[PDB]
């Protein structure tokens, strides 16, 4: 069924599971560099060169 | 300074030595100017009152939903305020009572409550001779409205 | 001549929660969780421990330990009452006898579940809430002026009850105090909304959210009839 | 002071367990408990006379429950026949009175109001009414306990029992 | 007065939390108003307790208008039920007290009303402070009660006898307001 109005084409909950697991996997890698990053460190430029 | 003796171009008769006879509080000039200005300001918004009601700007809607009184039901003559419910007329002069004591207190005999002239929410301050000139116009149009009401309420 | 609180609005330091409003001088910065939020000026008129008698009715100057005492267990009760407003609707209810009556513990509207469960259920909850408040007063009669607000002698430091070890570092402990206070202030707002929605809807919150996070029965597609 | 009041003529200072000589540190709280238990029982005894005389207000204490004031029993079961949301309103207000208005951690029992508002000027006219509060309070403790066990033993409330004439415990059907 | 600490009672102390007392002369003006408003609002709260309990006089308030005491509303509209010839009598007597007998110009609030042995202030000054604080405190609580009684009728349309018969004590789930 393709003309039915499903959120992101999710008609089975398998597809919802792989959307979460796919997006959380790169998030967890990305949190390996940008987790443990200080929230109160600001800057007054157009661009920040903070850390890695 | 709106309490000077130089506004209304002069002059009239009595000076009323009966006022200082045994009621000496009412013999003060500053209060008689505060009364004449206040009787003028009330009279001026009363002629526009008998211009708006008499042109049948009635209102959109009901005045009292439970008494079933719409705004087109109250008369246009001088029996307008004595035809609304007294539960409604009580709210009118209750709000005047907060005006008469708290917001624009009539014990302030100057009459200047810091409002300017033509601009609400930010006062239009008049500075020089035109400030001097608009004060007597307030009295002089206040006097024409005082005599205009008793010409429009005997008949 | 002047008020003792009119001079606290005369100094009137810069605020953080209301950064346009100039918080009064009685918020010194030295208290946990002070973000300069006192627009009505209650910290300028500090309260004392009135429950100890008439000699404790006065409040000392510049001491908000009893405002913080009332803040902490308004929020500690509120936190455990988010879950009380939610968990019967989520994790089911309890069964009843013929004595208590069947469906006594089963009212999923949490407000009339007060008026449905037996009185001995509420009386024993109230007496257990009473017992730890007897424990509170006995702590404030011993400690007196060296009484820390929110202390029921549960945890890390001196001769308190610690069945879990809980031996935090001395400044990870002040982060736990700030995590408690920020959850205290948040769940006070949260349990107000739960109490107000349970009146306004008539049902529990899982029963109002779950009905709004579901598709309507006239809108539900018939669905998946393709062989 | 307070240690000689509560001691009137027929018994003197009456302490058969001897806790005045043994534990004098606990006396002024124990006086405060005695005065509070007295004042609670005095309103409790007076309440049982008013209930059993069928002095009720009117109408419904709980119109949702369809429960009138006269539908309340006049015995032990009366405060427990009041609905759970109504009983919580009593205890919340009585906790407001016993912690804020008349804080019961104040152990001399003195809360700004005097005897009918007045301070007793004379120090032994004060001590006479301080003893009269304690003695009527101690007599009402036995009065409310003697009214509670004698309802649950005879099975009837105080109107029921007095209507029936069930006053003699020796010629009815009871134990002994 | 500030030095005795008349308004400052033991829960809150000197409760001037917004800083309105910036000297001693504006306290005497404000206390003259607070005590006057408290005396008016206390009789206003005893009115609504008596009116909403249905306790009325027997007979006609106005026999020439045929208006019984029983057919005056017990709510916020019951004063204006009364004919204006009749409550001009109320304004004229109360205005005569405000200018002659208990002149409200007196900022002290004393008008000599002493009910002797129930206030012997010269031999018990603690009873003076008890009755002076309780005139303010009962006046402050009745000032907020009459603001309660007024607005509960406005937002619900029912008076206090009618909204208590319906059990309408929650602004949630009803058809009134956006709540
Ligand atoms: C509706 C809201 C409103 C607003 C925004 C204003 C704003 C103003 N009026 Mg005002 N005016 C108002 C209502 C208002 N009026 C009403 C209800 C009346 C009575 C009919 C007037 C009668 C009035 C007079 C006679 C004058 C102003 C004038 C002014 C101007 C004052 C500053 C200036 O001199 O330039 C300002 C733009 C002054 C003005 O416009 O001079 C150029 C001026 O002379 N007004
Ligand atoms: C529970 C309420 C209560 C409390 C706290 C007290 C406390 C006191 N009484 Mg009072 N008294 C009471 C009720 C109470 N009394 C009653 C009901 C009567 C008989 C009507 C009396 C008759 C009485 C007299 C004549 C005198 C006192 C005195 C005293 C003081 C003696 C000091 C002491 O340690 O005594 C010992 C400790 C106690 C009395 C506390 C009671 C502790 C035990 C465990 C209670 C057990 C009672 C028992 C279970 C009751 C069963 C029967 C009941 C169910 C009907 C002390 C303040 C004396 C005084 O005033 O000193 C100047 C004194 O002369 N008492
Ligand atoms: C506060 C004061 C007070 C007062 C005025 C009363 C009054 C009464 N009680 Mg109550 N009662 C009280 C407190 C009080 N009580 C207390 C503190 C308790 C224990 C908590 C009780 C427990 C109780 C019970 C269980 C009963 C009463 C009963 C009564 C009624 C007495 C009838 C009778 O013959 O008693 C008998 C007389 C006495 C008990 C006093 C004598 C004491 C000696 C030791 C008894 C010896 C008896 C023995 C066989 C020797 C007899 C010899 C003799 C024939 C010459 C009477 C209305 C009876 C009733 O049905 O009415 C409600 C009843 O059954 N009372
Ligand atoms: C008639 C009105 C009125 C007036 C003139 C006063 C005046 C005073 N009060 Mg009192 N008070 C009142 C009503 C009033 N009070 C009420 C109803 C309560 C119960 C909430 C209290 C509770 C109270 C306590 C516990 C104490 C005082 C104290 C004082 C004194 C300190 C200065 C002050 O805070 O002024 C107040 C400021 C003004 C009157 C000017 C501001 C006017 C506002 C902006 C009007 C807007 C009000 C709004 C429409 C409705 C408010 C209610 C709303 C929150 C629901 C001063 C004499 C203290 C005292 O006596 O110490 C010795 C003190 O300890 N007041
Ligand atoms: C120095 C001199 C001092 C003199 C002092 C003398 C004072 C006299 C006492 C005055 C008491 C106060 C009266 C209040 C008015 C009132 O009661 O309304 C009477 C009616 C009663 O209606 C009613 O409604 C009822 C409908 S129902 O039955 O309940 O459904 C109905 O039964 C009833 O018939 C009908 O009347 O109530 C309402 O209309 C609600 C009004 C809401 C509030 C009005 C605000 C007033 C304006 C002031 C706003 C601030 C002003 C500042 C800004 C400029
Ligand atoms: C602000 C505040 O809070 O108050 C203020 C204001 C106020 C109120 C004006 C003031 C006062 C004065 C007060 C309160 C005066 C009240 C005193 C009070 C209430 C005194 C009860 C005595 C009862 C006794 C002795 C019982 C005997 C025992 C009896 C009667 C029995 O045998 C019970 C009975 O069932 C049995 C067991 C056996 C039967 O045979 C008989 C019956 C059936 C009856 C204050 C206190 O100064 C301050
Ligand atoms: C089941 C039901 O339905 O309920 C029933 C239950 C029940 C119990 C059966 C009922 C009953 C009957 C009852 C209880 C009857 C009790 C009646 C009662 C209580 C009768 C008091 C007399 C005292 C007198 C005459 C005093 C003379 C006093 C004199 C002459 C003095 O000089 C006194 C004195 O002090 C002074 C004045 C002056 C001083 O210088 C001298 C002294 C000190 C000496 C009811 C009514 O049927 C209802
Ligand atoms: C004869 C007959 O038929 O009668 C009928 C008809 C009739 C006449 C229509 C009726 C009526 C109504 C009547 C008679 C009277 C109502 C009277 C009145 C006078 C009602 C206002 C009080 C002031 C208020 C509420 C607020 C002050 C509020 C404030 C905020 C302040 O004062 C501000 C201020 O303090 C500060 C905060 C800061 C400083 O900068 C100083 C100032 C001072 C500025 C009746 C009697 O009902 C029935
Ligand atoms: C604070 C907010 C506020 C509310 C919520 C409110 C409510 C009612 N007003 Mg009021 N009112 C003001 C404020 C408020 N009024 C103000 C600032 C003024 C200008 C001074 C004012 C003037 C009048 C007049 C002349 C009348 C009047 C009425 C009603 C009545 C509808 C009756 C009905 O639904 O049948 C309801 C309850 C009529 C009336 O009372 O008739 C018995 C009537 O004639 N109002
Ligand atoms: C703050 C103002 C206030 C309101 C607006 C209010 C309202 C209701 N009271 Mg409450 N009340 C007090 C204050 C207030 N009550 C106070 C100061 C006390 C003395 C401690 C008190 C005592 C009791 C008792 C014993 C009962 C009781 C009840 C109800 C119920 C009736 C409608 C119904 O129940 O259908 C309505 C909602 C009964 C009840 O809760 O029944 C489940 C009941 O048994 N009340
Ligand atoms: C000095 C002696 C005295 C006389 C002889 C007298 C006479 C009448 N009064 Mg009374 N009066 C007072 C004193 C006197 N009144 C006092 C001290 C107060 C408290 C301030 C007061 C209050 C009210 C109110 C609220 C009403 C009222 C009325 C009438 C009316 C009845 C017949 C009628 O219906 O005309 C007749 C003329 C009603 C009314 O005027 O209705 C239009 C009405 O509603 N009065
Ligand atoms: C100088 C002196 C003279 C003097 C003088 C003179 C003229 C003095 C002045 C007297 C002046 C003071 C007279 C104004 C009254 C107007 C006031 C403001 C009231 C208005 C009334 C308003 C409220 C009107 C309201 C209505 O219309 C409205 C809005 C709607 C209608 O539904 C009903 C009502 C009624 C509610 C002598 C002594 C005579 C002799 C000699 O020559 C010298």
């Amino acid at each position: 069924t393709e003309g039915t109005n499903e959120w992101f084409g999710v008609d089975d909950l398998r597809l919802l599971a792989v959307l979460f697991l796919g997006h959380w996997a790169i998030l967890s890698l990305w949190l390996g560099s940008y987790g443990d990053s200080n929230e109160d460190e600001d800057f007054f430029g157009e661009i920040d060169y903070s850390a890695r | 300074e709106p309490l000077g003796l130089y506004d209304p171009l002069g002059w009239l008769d009595p000076e009323k030595d009966p006022a200082s006879k045994f009621a000496t509080f009412h013999a003060n000039f500053e209060r008689r100017r505060a009364v004449e200005r206040k009787h003028g300001r009330i009279a001026m918004v009363a002629v526009v009152g008998m211009l708006f009601h008499n042109a049948d700007i009635e209102f959109p809607g009901y005045l009292s939903g439970e008494l079933g009184i719409r705004f087109s039901d109250v008369p246009n003559g001088m029996n307008g305020l004595f035809s609304i419910p007294l539960a409604g007329l009580t709210q009118i002069v209750f709000a005047i009572g907060v005006m008469e004591l708290a917001i624009w207190p009539a014990s302030n005999y100057s009459g200047d409550y810091g409002t300017g002239y033509g601009r609400p929410f930010v006062p239009n301050v008049l500075e020089g001779d035109e400030l001097k000139y608009k004060l007597d116009m307030e009295i002089n149009q206040g006097r024409a409205a005082m005599m205009g009401i008793m010409g429009a309420l005997v008949g | 001549g002047a008020s003792p609180s009119a001079d606290a609005w005369a100094n009137s330091i810069e605020s953080k929660a209301l950064p346009f409003a100039r918080a009064p001088a009685t918020l010194d910065g030295t208290m946990l969780g002070d973000f300069g939020f006192d627009p009505l000026g209650f910290s300028t008129v500090p309260v004392g421990p009135w429950f100890t008698g008439i000699e404790g009715r006065n409040g000392q100057i510049g001491n908000l330990n009893w405002y913080r005492e009332a803040e902490l267990i308004h929020g500690r009760i509120a936190q455990v009452a988010v879950v009380g407003f939610i968990a019967p609707g989520l994790f089911g209810t309890l069964p009843g006898n013929e004595w208590t009556g069947v469906d006594a513990y089963s009212n999923l509207n949490p407000l009339e579940a007060f008026s449905q469960v037996p009185g001995l259920a509420i009386l024993q909850i109230f007496l257990f809430m009473s017992y730890l408040e007897v424990r509170r007063i006995n702590i404030i009669k011993e400690e007196g002026e060296n009484y820390m607000p929110g202390d029921l002698r549960i945890g890390q430091g001196e001769g308190r009850w610690n069945p879990f070890g809980l031996d935090y570092s001395p400044e990870a402990y002040e982060e736990k105090r700030l995590q408690e206070l920020k959850h205290c202030r948040l769940a006070m707002i949260g349990v107000f909304g739960l109490w107000a929605q349970a009146q306004a809807s008539g049902v529990g919150v899982t029963e109002q959210i779950g009905a709004a996070l579901t598709t309507p029965d006239y809108y539900a597609k018939a669905g998946y009839f393709l062989p | 002071s307070e240690i000689e009041l509560g001691a009137t003529e027929p018994l003197g200072v009456f302490d058969p367990l001897g806790w005045l000589e043994t534990e004098p540190e606990a006396f002024e709280r124990r006086r405060a408990v005695e005065r509070k238990h007295g004042r609670v029982a005095m309103a409790a005894v007076v309440g049982t006379i008013v209930h059993n005389n069928h002095i009720v207000f009117d109408g419904y204490i709980s119109p949702s429950n369809n429960l009138k004031f006269s539908d309340i029993p006049t015995g032990i079961d009366g405060i427990f026949s009041v609905p759970t949301a109504g009983l919580a309103q009593i205890i919340a207000f009585l906790g407001f009175v016993e912690l804020a208005w008349l804080p019961a951690s104040q152990y001399d029992g003195d809360y700004g109001v005097g005897y009918f508002g007045n301070d007793i000027l004379d120090p032994e006219e004060k001590a006479r009414k301080l003893n009269a509060e304690l003695n009527n309070g101690r007599a009402a403790m036995m009065g409310i306990m003697g009214n509670m066990v004698a309802e649950k033993i005879t099975g009837q409330t105080m109107y029921e029992q007095y209507a029936a004439g069930h006053f003699n415990p020796f010629n009815d059907g009871e134990g002994f | 007065e500030l030095e005795d600490g008349i308004g400052a009672v033991a829960p809150l102390g000197y409760f001037d939390p917004l800083g309105y007392i910036k000297d001693e002369e504006t306290f005497i003006r404000y206390r003259a108003v607070e005590r006057k408003h408290g005396r008016v609002a206390m009789m206003a709260m005893l009115g609504t307790f008596v009116h909403n309990n249905g306790w009325t006089f027997d007979g006609y308030l106005s026999p020439s208008q045929g208006l019984k005491f029983s057919d005056i509303d017990s709510g916020i509209g019951g004063l204006f039920q009364v004919p204006p010839a009749g409550l001009a009598q109320i304004i004229l007597l109360c205005g005569f007290v405000e200018l002659a007998w208990w002149p409200a110009s007196n900022l002290s609030g004393d008008y000599g009303v002493r009910l002797g042995t129930l206030n012997d202030w010269e031999e018990q000054p603690a009873k003076y402070y008890r009755q002076k604080n309780a005139e303010l405190n009962n006046g402050r609580a009745a000032m907020m009660g009459i603001l309660g009684t007024f607005t509960h009728e406005v937002i619900t349309g029912q008076n206090f006898a009618e909204q208590a018969a319906a059990g309408h004590f929650s602004p949630f789930g009803d058809g009134q307001g956006f709540f």
